[PDB]
RNA sequence: CGCGACCUCAGAUCAGACGUGGCGACCCGCUGAAUUUAAGCAUAUUAGUCAGCGGAGGAGAAGAAACUAACCAGGAUUCCCUCAGUAACGGCGAGUGAACAGGGAAGAGCCCAGCGCCGAAUCCCCGCCCCGCGGCGGGGCGCGGGACAUGUGGCGUACGGAAGACCCGCUCCCCGGCGCCGCUCGUGGGGGGCCCAAGUCCUUCUGAUCGAGGCCCAGCCCGUGGACGGUGUGAGGCCGGUAG
RNA sequence: CUAAGGCUAAAUACCGGCACGAGACCGAUAGUCAACAAGUACCGUAAGGGAAAGUUGAAAAGAACUUUGAAGAGAGAGUUCA
RNA sequence: GCGGGCCCGGGUGGAGCCGCCGCAGGUGCAGAUCUUGGUGGUAGUAGCAAAUAUUCAAACGAGAACUUUGAAGGCCGAAGUGGAGAAGGGUUCCAUGUGAACAGCAGUUGAACAUGGGUCAGUCGGUCCUGAGAGAUGGGCGAGCGCCGUUCCGAAGGGACGGGCGAUGGCCUCCGUUGCCCUCGGCCGAUCGAAAGGGAGUCGGGUUCAGAUCCCCGAAUCCGGAGUGGCGGAGAUGGGCGCCGCGAGGCGUCCAGUGCGGUAACGCGACCGAUCCCGGAGAAGCCGGCGGGAGCCCCGGGGAGAGUUCUCUUUUCUUUGUGAA
RNA sequence: GAGCUCUCGCUGGCCCUUGAAAAUCCGGGGGAGAGGGUGUAAAUCUCGCGCCGGGCCGUACCCAUAUCCGCAGCAGGUCUCC
RNA sequence: CGACUCUUAGCGGUGGAUCACUCGGCUCGUGCGUCGAUGAAGAACGCAGCUAGCUGCGAGAAUUAAUGUGAAUUGCAGGACACAUUGAUCAUCGACACUUCGAACGCACUUGCGGCCCCGGGUUCCUCCCGGGGCUACGCCUGUCUGAGCGUCGCU
C-alpha cells in the first residue's frame, strides 16, 4: 500500500523470511521425516488474510 | 583461550569489565569476518566468544546482587527483587507466629486440662 | 536512533560523522547510511575494518 | 477577629500494605428457557437443568438444635445401605416424589455482644540495643507518636456464670532459638545419584539366531532374580533392568 | 429448643493441572480432530469451521563405472538373502 | 459337505499362527439419491471462435509460428492499449541461472522455480487541530459482567506574574533552581476522531540494473535555542548658560531626548511594555458573463540536423530555455 | 485567435437550501511597571548579518482485458490528475 | 488366419484393499493438588556456522552459573578441551538473567506526545540539544502533612 504501518511492515517481514525453503542438509538427518517446506505461501493464491 | 567462572570469581570487577569490553570488540569483529566470508575456524569463535560474555555478565551480576542483599541483610525494608518470592498465595500467608499464638482462654483451657495418655483393660 | 548511531560510530571507529541517513530494510533489519567528513576518508576506514 | 479543641469533609508521585486478571474437572451465590412427553395443547413435564453473571480452595459448602419424636426416648455436620418408588404432590393425566427411625464411615468441640468486676490493666506505628533473621519475630531501653471511654483487654455465654464461706490433694504447660542421638513401616519416611547372579558352552540351520539337538537331575549355571525392553528372528543367563 | 452474632478438621466430590500404574478396550476410513512440522495447512470480515498424511533395507551397503539421448529417460555393471 | 464353508498341491510373501473344551462381543452386506477412496464407457468427444493482422531475414539455441534484433504492414488515435497516484496486494521490483511442475499449444519466454540486490527527508506525508461521532471521571442505575450520560445531583484550574521569607549551586558580585507565604486566573470537559478538511518551511542539474523534491553538486528557506549577548545599527549624542581659543573645537552646569515624514490615503530597516479587553486571519454554497496572466496550438521568418527530388517544391519533419528565494 | 487548460480579479442570478469547527498566527485600546542620568542604560511582535540543532515512522513495484475483489492471467467490479 | 468385440489364463500397468507390525489414542485407578502488580494465562517479535517448520530459549536469546555423572555432539567442517582435568555432552536445577503487548500501570495506541529528580556528551548548572538511570494508573486500609466549613463550642 506504500502507506503501511510499523506493526504490518514486521509482520510482512517476518511472512518474507519464513518463505524460504528448506535447506538440503536437514535431509541428511538421522531421524528426519521431512521432504518439502509444505508451507511455502505464494502471492497469487492464499492472500494473507490480514 | 577457555574462560572459566572460577578464575572470574576473584577478580576485581574493572577487570571484568575490561574482559567483557575485550569480549564484546572481538565478537563485533568475528561479525566483520563473518559477514565478509572468513572461515569455518572463524565462525565458529562466535559462540566461544558469546558464552564468555554470558559467563562474564552471570559473574557480574551474582557477585553484585550477593553484595547488595548482603547490604540489606538485617533491614525491615529491602527492595522487592531481594525478597523471597514463592507464589502470590503463599506470601499472603500467615507469618508462621501468628498460627503459633494462643489467646490466654486457649491457653488456660490447655494448661487445666491437657491430652493424656491412658489404656484399658487393666 | 540517528544520534545514537552517530555516537556509536564514533565512539568506535575513532571518526567524526557529517550526517546519517537510515531506512528500515524489507526484511525487520535497520539499514544506515554513514556520511563520513571531508577530512577522513571511507575507503580507508574500510580497509582498516576489513571490508574491501 | 484572630487563635485554640472537637465533629463532618477534601488534596496528594506523602510512609508502609492490600484487591484487580487466568484456570475453572470438583464447589458456593444468583439468573434462567425451549426442543421433548402428555399420541393435540395452555397447568404440568423437560427443569432450579442447559445457556448467562459473580466468587474460592485443595477440597468447597454445612455444622454443633428456636432439632427429631410422642417412645422405657434419641442427640453437631457430612457420606453409604435401607426407609422408598413410600407418605405426599399432580388437566389426581402424563408424571413428580422426600423426611424420621435403624445399621455403618468418621467423630471435636467452641467463641462474642449484652450482663457485671479490674486505675485502658488494651492495641498499632517509628528510634536504639541483643538473637536469629530466604514463610521479619522475641525481649529491653524511649515523658517518641497514634488508636481507644461513641469501650480495648483479663474473668465469663445458656452444658449456667460471678463473688464470698470454708470441705478436700497439691504445684508444669506453651512459644522462639542453640545443638544431639536414634534414619522414622511395606516392611529404611519422601526426593535424587552410583552399583550388586548365572552359557555367548559343543555341533548344526540362516544373510544374521535369540532357532534345533546335546551337555554329572528339563537338559550346563543362577534363581528372594523364569516381568519387560533392546541386540541382524522365537534370549532366565549378551546388555539395561527384574528379586532382595 | 432458645432464633434474628461468629469459628471449626474427618468420613465426601474431582471429564482441569503435575507425576505414575493397569486393561477380556481400538489397531492408521479404527482409536481423541490430531500415532506424522495438528488445532497445522486451508476457508470466512467475524463470531468460527478444520483436514489428508505411518512402514525400503539387518546394515545406505542409497546403484561406482561404460554406453545412447539436450534432458527426463533407458541398456550393461555393481550392492544386498532379496 | 444339500448348504453356510472347509481340507490339501503350486507360486509370491517374510514372522508369527491354529485346532479342541468354555467365556465375551463394536461379530457376517447388494441396495439405504448410504460414508470414504479409486477406476470405466462417454471420449481422443464437447471445446481451446467477444474486441480488423500479420509477413520477411538474421542471432542464441539440440529443438523456433510464439524469444530477441532489423525491415514491412496494422491497431490503441490524448474520456488511449500513453505517463503517474489513492485503497488493496506484499517482494509480485532488479540482475543472474534452470526448464522438474504451472502459464488449458509451445516456448530459448514469465508475475514459475533457485540465488543474490534494492526503498536514504526539518522542507513529501503521518505526527498537530477539530468536524459528524466515540468514550472516562463526578453522578445515577444495575443480582452481576457492566450500563445511562458528556456537564448533567462535582472542593473539577497544581498554572502564572509581582512582592516577601528560607536553602543550595555555580569567580554565594550576578543569576538559575526549588520550597513556603501573599497575589492573579472563567471557561466547558480527560481522551480519541481525516495519509482527499485546516496545518510555517525546497527548488534546479546530475546520478542506479533496480531509490531518489530523500543520494551528490549548486542555490534557498522554516521553526527552536542563543546565557555570558557575536557584531553593527535604531533608543543617539540637541539646546541654553558661564569660560577658553582667530576659528574648528575643548571644559563645567541646567535640562529635553521609549524615532521620523506627508493636508490626506499612508510611508520610512528598527522604532519599551504586563494582567486585562476588542478585532482580524484561519474561515467557506451553486451557476452565468466579462477581463488580465501563463502553458499548449496557429502564422511570417532566421539557424542546426534531416525524408523526397523520375517532374515540381527558397522543401516538408524535429528543436530553438531557465528554478525557488 | 468567442481557440483548449490552469489561475487571478470584477460583476451579477438562486434558495421556505444561506452553504463547518478547532489548532495556530497577527493587529489594535490602555499604561500596571523599567531605565540611565548627559554618556550611558532598560528595550528591541529584531533592522542587517553571524553560531548550534531539527528526533520517530512510510518511501521498491502493480494500481488493472495479467501484480486488487470475483475459486483463475475471469469480456464483471474498483476513487483520481496530465 | 485379417481389424474390432466377448470369456479364461501368464506377464506387465493404475490403485492401495488384506495381513503382520505401533515412541499413538480411549477407559479405570493411586498420590500430590501449585497461577498473578516481586507483573499470570495468552499474543507479537527476535535467538543456531550453515536453520524453513517443530521444539527450546530472551539482546547473557539452540542457553549462563551450581550439583551429579563422566568422553563426546554429529548432516559437514570448525574446533575448544589433554577425558591424571570442576572435565565434552547429558540430567537435576537451589544462583543469576528474563525484549515488546497483555489485569498492563504517565496520556492514547500512531510506536506518537509528555512532566518530576540524578549522571555523562555539550557544560564548567546555562538554559537549548543528545545519551543513560529512577519515578509519574485506578480503588482502598492504617498513619503523617497541608487544608475548608453562617457544623458544634471555649478565651479575648
Ligand atoms: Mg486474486
Ligand atoms: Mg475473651
Ligand atoms: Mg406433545
Ligand atoms: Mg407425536
Ligand atoms: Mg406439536
Ligand atoms: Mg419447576
Ligand atoms: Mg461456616
Ligand atoms: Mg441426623
Ligand atoms: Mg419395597
Ligand atoms: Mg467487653
Ligand atoms: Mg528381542
Ligand atoms: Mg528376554
Ligand atoms: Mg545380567
Ligand atoms: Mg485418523
Ligand atoms: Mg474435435
Ligand atoms: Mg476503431
Ligand atoms: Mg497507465
Ligand atoms: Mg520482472
Ligand atoms: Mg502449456
Ligand atoms: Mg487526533
Ligand atoms: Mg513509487
Ligand atoms: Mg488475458
Amino acid at each position: 500500500s506504500s502507506h503501511k504501518t510499523f506493526r504490518i511492515k514486521r509482520f510482512l517481514a517476518k511472512k518474507q523470511k519464513q518463505n524460504r525453503p528448506i535447506p538440503q542438509w536437514i535431509r541428511m538427518k538421522t531421524g528426519n521425516k521431512i521432504r518439502y517446506n509444505s508451507k511455502r505461501r505464494h502471492w497469487r493464491r492464499t492472500k494473507l488474510g490480514l | 583461550a577457555k574462560i572459566k567462572a572460577r578464575d572470574l570469581r576473584g577478580k576485581k570487577k574493572e577487570e571484568l569489565l575490561k574482559q567483557l569490553d575485550d569480549l564484546k570488540v572481538e565478537l563485533s569483529q568475528l561479525r566483520v569476518a563473518k559477514v565478509t566470508g572468513g572461515a569455518a575456524s572463524k565462525l565458529s569463535k562466535i559462540r566461544v566468544v558469546r558464552k564468555s560474555i554470558a559467563r562474564v555478565l552471570t559473574v557480574i551480576n551474582q557477585t553484585q546482587k550477593e553484595n547488595l542483599r548482603k547490604f540489606y541483610k538485617g533491614k525491615k525494608y529491602k527492595p522487592l527483587d531481594l525478597r523471597p518470592k514463592k507464589t502470590r498465595a503463599m506470601r499472603r500467608r500467615l507469618n508462621k507466629h501468628e498460627e503459633s499464638l494462643k489467646t490466654k482462654k486457649q491457653q488456660r483451657k490447655e494448661r487445666l486440662y491437657p491430652l493424656r495418655k491412658y489404656a484399658v483393660k487393666a | 536512533n540517528k544520534h545514537q548511531i552517530k555516537q556509536a560510530v564514533k565512539k568506535l571507529y575513532d571518526i567524526d560523522v557529517a550526517k546519517v541517513n537510515t531506512l528500515i530494510r524489507p526484511d525487520g533489519e535497520k539499514k544506515a547510511y554513514v556520511r563520513l567528513a571531508p577530512d577522513y576518508d571511507a575507503l580507508d576506514v574500510a580497509n582498516k575494518i576489513g571490508i574491501i
